[PDB]
């Protein structure tokens, strides 16, 4: 088993709970080390409606020693939010946030349309509409070239065939459910028990 | 809708000025800034844009490394600053919003400030 | 660069109806991406129409644009006593958003 134990409690309140969520493009992240691991308030909460957990399983299997988790934090609209799943394809999955095939984790996504809709709309969330290429696993481009899409160089200014990579989603309160925003901190885990840095909750080896 | 900016400039040639150019609320936010220069009995000459939320400005040949285009993302103001006064650089500055982004494909100026000219003198 | 010829310089001679506003391009406007700018005498130009005939907000749909390629036209169907004004076209097809020279300067 050998883990340590580290009687600082992971802080997955703070990435869950916080009060601004970063953009799918500029997708934040945060390295949870060296902290007793928290699972089964997520898992108990059920206020979570999408909480797909690859390789491990969601079904209070996670109590396991972790030398590396990596928490995502990215608001994006509620259509894709089956897009960001390991060897799946879309908008968001090429161009904004690629999950490794691989991926041994929890893709955990909540409604948040009263905290994320503002009246007449909230802009503040973007996405990459277009771009040359399709984005490889955990890439962040915070590029604002203006993509090229005819033979006339794009100059640095928009026109035709030259667009602004970077869109709006654009949430508005009174909004169908597959158009309202849904917060989604997906959890990267390593499964590495011999280092063991992020603790787990049971009792030492 | 409303983008109340400077007035007019007493500059002696060679001094530098800077154009305020005050956008309302939730501009900034989704639309771009563009700068045309109207020089007296002539026609609108585009200087370029700014994009306030990523802080990008572009600028035209003719006006690069003459003139910086700013904007304030608190206070939500659009600044134009000019190196120093040439003599032909007497013009009525404008200052319009452009949509910069993709599904819109617009980038036409919607609605324009009142003007601010520079000269010589007042 | 996409350059702009305005071929009625001045109709600013209180001209009755009918006035076929026109402009033209060394290249082709793609995309339709003109515009038509009113510039009212002291005050700053306000957007009269957009894309090929795409009326603005708050503008009588009375001006039209019959354009095709380049929007080589603009048509008013009356000329009212308030609308004598210059009129200025633009492009937005990747270039410096050049202007026309302008179509009815006293």
């Amino acid at each position: 088993v050998r883990f340590p134990n580290i009687a600082n409690l992971c802080p997955f309140g703070e990435v869950f709970n916080a009060t601004r969520f970063a953009s799918v493009y500029a997708w934040n992240r945060k390295r949870i080390s060296n902290c007793v691991a928290d699972y089964s308030v997520l898992y108990n909460s059920a206020s979570f409606s999408t909480f797909k957990c690859y390789g491990v399983s969601p079904t209070k299997l996670n109590d396991l020693c972790f030398t590396n988790v990596y928490a995502d934090s990215f608001v994006i609209r509620g259509d894709e939010v089956r897009q960001i799943a390991p060897g799946q394809t879309g908008k968001i999955a090429d161009y904004n946030y690629k999950l490794p095939d691989d991926f041994t984790g929890c893709v955990i996504a909540w409604n948040s349309n009263n905290l994320d809709s503002k009246v007449g709309g909230n802009y503040n969330y973007l996405y990459r509409l277009f771009r040359k290429s399709n984005l490889k696993p955990f890439e962040r481009d915070i590029s604002t070239e203006i993509y090229q899409a005819g033979s006339t160089p794009c100059n640095g200014v928009e026109g035709f065939n030259c667009y602004f990579p970077l869109q709006s989603y654009g949430f508005q309160p009174t909004n169908g459910v597959g158009y309202q925003p849904y917060r989604v901190v997906v959890l990267s885990f390593e499964l590495l028990h011999a280092p063991a840095t992020v603790c787990g909750p049971k009792k030492s080896t | 809708v409303q983008l109340v900016q400077s007035g007019a400039e007493v500059k002696k040639p060679g001094s530098s000025v800077k154009v305020s150019c005050k956008a309302s609320g939730g501009t900034f936010n989704t639309y771009a800034i563009n700068w045309v220069r109207q020089a007296p009995g002539q026609g609108l000459e585009w200087m370029g844009r700014i994009i306030p939320m990523f802080g990008i400005a572009n600028y035209a040949q003719k006006f690069q490394g003459t003139v910086t285009f700013t904007a304030d993302k608190s206070t939500s103001t659009a600044y134009m600053e000019l190196s120093s006064l040439r003599y032909e650089d007497t013009a009525v500055y404008y200052c319009a919003r452009s949509a910069y982004y993709s599904e819109s494909s617009g980038y036409y100026l919607d609605y324009w400030g009142q003007g601010t000219l520079v000269t010589v003198s007042s | 660069e996409i350059v702009l010829t305005q071929s009625p310089g001045t109709l600013s001679l209180s001209p009755g109806e009918r006035a076929t506003l026109s402009c033209r391009a060394s290249q082709s406007v793609s995309g339709s991406y003109l515009a038509w700018y009113q510039q009212k005498p002291g005050q700053a130009p306000s957007l009269l129409i957009y894309g090929a005939s795409s009326r603005a907000t708050g503008i009588p749909d009375r001006f039209s644009g019959s354009g095709s390629g380049t929007d080589f036209t603009l048509t008013i169907s009356r000329l009212e006593p308030e609308d004598f004004a210059v009129y200025y076209c633009q492009q937005y097809v990747n270039s410096p958003r050049t202007f026309g020279q302008g179509t009815k300067l006293e």
